[PDB]
Protein backbone atom coordinates (compact mmCIF):
# COMPACT_ATOMS: atom_id res chain seq x y z
CA UNK A 1 0.00 0.00 0.00
CA UNK A 2 0.91 3.83 -0.49
CA UNK A 3 1.29 4.22 3.28
CA UNK A 4 4.85 2.76 3.17
CA UNK A 5 5.84 5.79 1.12
CA UNK A 6 3.90 8.54 2.51
CA UNK A 7 4.30 7.43 6.06
CA UNK A 8 8.25 8.17 5.28
CA UNK A 9 7.08 11.47 4.22
CA UNK A 10 4.48 12.56 6.73
CA UNK A 11 7.93 11.60 9.55
CA UNK A 12 10.30 13.49 8.07
CA UNK A 13 7.67 16.77 8.10
CA UNK A 14 6.67 15.72 11.71
CA UNK A 15 10.22 15.91 13.13
CA UNK A 16 11.16 19.25 10.97
CA UNK A 17 7.48 20.24 12.25
CA UNK A 18 9.29 19.51 16.24
CA UNK A 19 12.71 21.18 15.24
CA UNK A 20 11.08 24.13 14.42
CA UNK A 21 8.23 24.36 17.14
CA UNK A 22 11.14 23.79 20.03
CA UNK A 23 13.03 26.25 18.89
CA UNK A 24 10.36 28.73 18.14
CA UNK A 25 9.47 28.36 22.26
CA UNK A 26 12.94 28.93 22.79
CA UNK A 27 12.59 32.50 20.69
CA UNK A 28 9.45 33.58 23.10
CA UNK A 29 11.24 32.01 26.56
CA UNK A 30 14.27 34.48 25.49
CA UNK A 31 12.00 37.12 24.61
CA UNK A 32 10.51 36.97 28.61
CA UNK A 33 13.93 36.45 30.21
CA UNK A 34 14.72 39.46 28.51
CA UNK A 35 12.64 41.31 30.24
CA UNK A 36 13.31 39.60 33.41
CA UNK A 37 17.05 40.14 33.26
CA UNK A 38 16.54 44.15 32.31
CA UNK A 39 14.18 44.84 35.27
CA UNK A 40 16.87 43.38 37.22
CA UNK A 41 19.54 45.86 36.03
CA UNK A 42 17.43 48.59 35.84
CA UNK A 43 17.15 48.26 39.69
CA UNK A 44 20.38 47.60 40.11
CA UNK A 45 21.45 50.98 38.53
CA UNK A 46 18.86 52.91 40.59
CA UNK A 47 20.04 51.29 43.68
CA UNK A 48 23.91 52.12 42.77
CA UNK A 49 22.75 55.64 41.51
CA UNK A 50 20.52 56.24 45.34
CA UNK A 51 23.76 54.82 47.21
CA UNK A 52 25.31 57.68 45.49
CA UNK A 53 22.83 60.28 45.72
CA UNK A 54 22.63 59.82 49.69
CA UNK A 55 26.62 60.16 49.71
CA UNK A 56 26.32 63.21 47.84
CA UNK A 57 23.09 64.52 50.33
CA UNK B 1 13.70 -1.28 -9.12
CA UNK B 2 11.57 -0.85 -5.91
CA UNK B 3 14.08 -1.71 -3.59
CA UNK B 4 16.54 0.25 -4.56
CA UNK B 5 14.26 3.36 -4.91
CA UNK B 6 13.67 2.98 -1.25
CA UNK B 7 17.58 2.62 0.02
CA UNK B 8 18.27 5.77 -2.37
CA UNK B 9 15.26 7.70 -0.41
CA UNK B 10 16.06 6.48 3.09
CA UNK B 11 19.79 7.54 2.74
CA UNK B 12 18.32 11.69 0.60
CA UNK B 13 15.17 12.49 3.07
CA UNK B 14 17.84 12.79 5.83
CA UNK B 15 18.87 16.00 4.10
CA UNK B 16 15.32 17.61 5.48
CA UNK B 17 15.16 16.98 8.93
CA UNK B 18 19.23 18.53 8.16
CA UNK B 19 17.50 21.83 6.70
CA UNK B 20 15.10 21.81 9.90
CA UNK B 21 17.43 21.37 12.09
CA UNK B 22 19.18 23.96 10.19
CA UNK B 23 15.75 26.45 10.18
CA UNK B 24 15.40 25.68 14.24
CA UNK B 25 19.61 27.14 14.73
CA UNK B 26 18.50 30.15 12.92
CA UNK B 27 15.16 30.10 14.77
CA UNK B 28 17.88 29.71 18.12
CA UNK B 29 19.57 32.96 17.01
CA UNK B 30 16.80 35.32 15.75
CA UNK B 31 15.72 34.21 19.95
CA UNK B 32 19.63 35.27 20.43
CA UNK B 33 19.52 38.76 18.60
CA UNK B 34 15.84 39.35 20.22
CA UNK B 35 17.07 38.88 24.01
CA UNK B 36 19.88 41.31 23.14
CA UNK B 37 17.45 43.99 21.22
CA UNK B 38 14.61 43.37 23.88
CA UNK B 39 17.23 44.03 26.96
CA UNK B 40 19.45 46.38 25.31
CA UNK B 41 15.71 49.28 24.81
CA UNK B 42 14.51 48.31 27.99
CA UNK B 43 17.89 48.91 30.03
CA UNK B 44 19.31 51.75 27.81
CA UNK B 45 15.87 53.61 27.89
CA UNK B 46 14.81 53.28 32.20
CA UNK B 47 19.29 53.99 32.87
CA UNK B 48 18.72 57.08 31.36
CA UNK B 49 15.39 58.43 32.73
CA UNK B 50 16.51 57.13 35.76
CA UNK B 51 19.71 59.10 35.14
CA UNK B 52 17.84 62.45 34.60
CA UNK B 53 15.73 61.66 38.01
CA UNK B 54 18.60 61.55 40.29
CA UNK C 1 -13.86 19.76 -13.04
CA UNK C 2 -12.22 17.93 -10.31
CA UNK C 3 -15.04 18.24 -8.34
CA UNK C 4 -16.31 15.16 -9.28
CA UNK C 5 -13.47 13.01 -7.87
CA UNK C 6 -11.29 14.71 -5.31
CA UNK C 7 -11.41 13.66 -1.54
CA UNK C 8 -8.87 15.05 1.03
CA UNK C 9 -7.68 11.38 2.00
CA UNK C 10 -5.78 11.08 -1.48
CA UNK C 11 -2.87 14.13 -0.12
CA UNK C 12 -0.19 15.19 1.71
CA UNK C 13 -0.59 18.83 2.09
CA UNK C 14 -0.32 21.46 5.05
CA UNK C 15 3.42 21.16 5.06
CA UNK C 16 6.62 23.08 5.00
CA UNK C 17 8.42 20.20 2.77
CA UNK C 18 5.76 18.27 1.70
CA UNK C 19 3.61 18.93 -1.79
CA UNK C 20 1.01 16.51 -3.72
CA UNK C 21 1.20 17.20 -7.41
CA UNK C 22 -1.02 16.04 -9.90
CA UNK C 23 -0.83 14.32 -13.56
CA UNK C 24 -2.90 13.26 -16.32
CA UNK C 25 -1.47 10.24 -18.58
CA UNK C 26 -2.95 8.11 -21.81
CA UNK C 27 -4.73 4.91 -20.63
CA UNK C 28 -2.15 2.84 -22.94
CA UNK C 29 0.69 4.34 -21.33
CA UNK C 30 -0.07 4.58 -18.07
CA UNK C 31 1.41 1.05 -17.65
CA UNK C 32 4.87 2.46 -18.40
CA UNK C 33 4.26 5.59 -16.16
CA UNK C 34 3.28 3.72 -13.40
CA UNK C 35 6.95 3.57 -12.88
CA UNK C 36 8.64 6.00 -14.79
CA UNK C 37 7.47 9.07 -13.21
CA UNK C 38 9.40 8.25 -9.69
CA UNK C 39 12.11 9.20 -12.09
CA UNK C 40 11.42 12.36 -12.99
CA UNK C 41 12.67 13.65 -9.74
CA UNK C 42 14.94 13.36 -6.70
CA UNK C 43 13.19 13.31 -3.31
CA UNK C 44 10.13 11.24 -3.90
CA UNK C 45 9.41 8.56 -2.11
CA UNK C 46 8.23 4.96 -3.40
CA UNK C 47 4.53 4.31 -4.36
CA UNK C 48 3.97 7.79 -3.77
CA UNK C 49 1.17 7.72 -6.90
CA UNK C 50 -2.64 7.64 -5.95
CA UNK C 51 -4.87 6.92 -8.61
CA UNK C 52 -8.14 10.01 -8.15
CA UNK C 53 -10.06 8.09 -11.59
CA UNK C 54 -9.60 6.67 -15.06
CA UNK C 55 -11.72 7.25 -18.33
CA UNK C 56 -11.94 6.37 -22.01
CA UNK C 57 -8.94 7.89 -22.59
CA UNK C 58 -6.79 8.47 -19.19
CA UNK C 59 -5.48 8.60 -15.93
CA UNK C 60 -4.87 11.02 -13.22
CA UNK C 61 -2.99 10.52 -9.60
CA UNK C 62 -2.06 12.88 -7.31
CA UNK C 63 1.88 12.03 -6.71
CA UNK C 64 3.49 12.90 -2.81
CA UNK C 65 6.87 14.16 -2.85
CA UNK C 66 9.25 16.63 -1.14
CA UNK C 67 9.25 20.16 -2.09
CA UNK C 68 13.22 20.17 -3.44
CA UNK C 69 11.34 17.09 -6.24
CA UNK C 70 8.53 19.20 -7.77
CA UNK C 71 9.94 21.86 -10.65
CA UNK C 72 12.63 18.74 -11.65
CA UNK C 73 9.09 16.15 -11.54
CA UNK C 74 6.81 19.25 -13.54
CA UNK C 75 9.88 19.68 -16.27
CA UNK C 76 10.40 16.01 -16.93
CA UNK C 77 7.04 15.39 -17.08
CA UNK C 78 6.25 17.67 -19.97
CA UNK C 79 9.13 16.38 -21.65
CA UNK C 80 8.07 12.83 -21.29
CA UNK C 81 4.47 14.04 -22.84
CA UNK C 82 2.60 14.06 -19.06
CA UNK C 83 -0.15 16.42 -18.42
CA UNK C 84 0.33 18.87 -15.34
CA UNK C 85 -3.43 19.79 -13.61
CA UNK C 86 -2.25 20.68 -9.83
CA UNK C 87 -5.53 20.56 -8.51
CA UNK C 88 -4.01 20.95 -4.68
CA UNK C 89 -7.40 19.77 -2.63
CA UNK C 90 -9.50 23.19 -3.64
CA UNK C 91 -12.01 22.87 -1.19
CA UNK C 92 -13.68 26.24 -2.26
CA UNK C 93 -13.67 25.85 -6.03
CA UNK C 94 -15.31 22.27 -5.98
CA UNK C 95 -18.11 23.71 -3.24
CA UNK C 96 -18.58 26.65 -5.94
CA UNK C 97 -18.96 24.10 -8.96
CA UNK C 98 -21.63 22.04 -6.96
CA UNK C 99 -23.19 25.20 -5.80
CA UNK C 100 -23.55 26.49 -9.13
CA UNK C 101 -24.58 22.69 -11.07
CA UNK C 102 -27.41 22.65 -8.22
CA UNK C 103 -28.49 26.54 -9.06
CA UNK C 104 -28.11 26.89 -12.48
CA UNK C 105 -29.61 23.66 -13.30
CA UNK C 106 -33.08 24.68 -11.24
CA UNK C 107 -32.77 28.43 -12.06
CA UNK C 108 -33.38 27.58 -15.99
CA UNK C 109 -36.26 25.53 -14.91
Amino acid sequence: SQSQGIQQLLQAEKRAAEKVSEARKRKNRRLKQAKEEAQAEIEQYRLQREKEFKAKE
Amino acid sequence: SDADVQKQIKHMMAFIEQEANEKAEEIDAKAEEEFNIEKGRLVQTQRLKIMEYY
Amino acid sequence: SLAEIVKKDDFVLDSEYLVTLLVVVPKLNHNDWIKQYETLAEMVVPRSSNVLSEDQDSYLCNVTLFKKAVDDFRHKARENKFIVRDFQYNEEEMRADKEEMNRLSTDKK
